[PDB]
């Protein structure tokens, strides 16, 4: 690891989707390289308008992203959302 | 706003296509005929854009916001009780 | 997905501009080095583009999409009572 | 009018800083031009995307819009937003 990662709590029902959609592993994979390099052009790795807010999205499939924000200085990851839905 | 008319974009349009990339910054062909005015930009800045919009649209980004705001505390990832979700 | 290579799209450049104009449909410029790939969009679905952009960036449509599925009711813009705030 | 010209109850308080913003004359020509063809190419006139949503925004002036939506089979405006700050 370099990086710390973490979830919202609020973010935790997302995960309960993702484990019955069969998505632990694709999630978990993205979590790895969260862990390692949170801005490794892999995993169709975006950096979402407005930049300068520094919002980042992973593809865990074609449908749902995990979405992030980065904490440089401290070396966190925040996990915002894992599921691409508006609850 | 970096403007260039339909014929000098045609000539130099190896180096504009270079340029959208390196400089992250749309080029506007702009010419006589306002109805075929357009926009050069780069790959990357145009998957951000669009993977902005599905994000927006699917309510994701509205339900991050709000979660940015919660206090809801954090989890370590690796302390989530996967088999009690 | 409308798909041509650099080299292709300098020849017809004229003619691709008329087309995503018309078709308001980007055409993606993807050559050798995915460096300087692109995007062709016509000025208008831009300016749309950059509209939409905005108003995501400020949180406008946030607001938006929350007060369009809410139970508040309607009234007459005419109706407004401007003095009562 | 060719347009009946609504406002959602909850965007009201946007009305509050128009009036105190003296914007109350630009969105009320706003309106004037909802009233007639909430189409027309003037005040910055804006498809918003998803274009399949059909969601419109006009200029109160560089800052502020109004968001707006059209039911063409009832003739009527919804307008959602007229203050482009998230409060």
């Amino acid at each position: 690891s370099n990086y710390t990662v973490k979830i919202k709590n609020s973010a935790k029902s997302d995960l309960k989707k993702i484990k019955h959609s069969y998505l632990k592993k694709s999630f978990l994979e993205i979590v790895e390289t969260l862990k390692n390099d949170p801005y490794k052009i892999t995993q169709s790795f975006e950096k979402l308008e407005p930049k300068y807010l520094e919002r980042y999205s992973r593809r865990i499939n074609h449908q749902h992203r995990v979405v992030y924000t980065v904490d440089d200085r401290n070396k966190e990851v925040l996990i915002l959302s894992a599921w691409s839905h508006y609850d | 706003m970096i403007i260039t008319s339909p014929t000098e974009a045609r000539k130099d349009f190896y180096q504009l296509l270079k340029n959208v990339n390196n400089n992250h910054e749309p080029i506007y062909i702009s010419g006589n005929n306002a109805e075929n005015n357009a926009v050069i930009i780069g790959l990357e800045d145009w998957k951000s854009i669009q993977e902005t919009i599905y994000l927006e649209s699917t309510g994701t980004m509205d339900k991050v916001r709000e979660r940015e705001k919660d206090n809801s505390g954090t989890t370590n990832i690796d302390d989530i009780d996967w088999d009690n979700l």
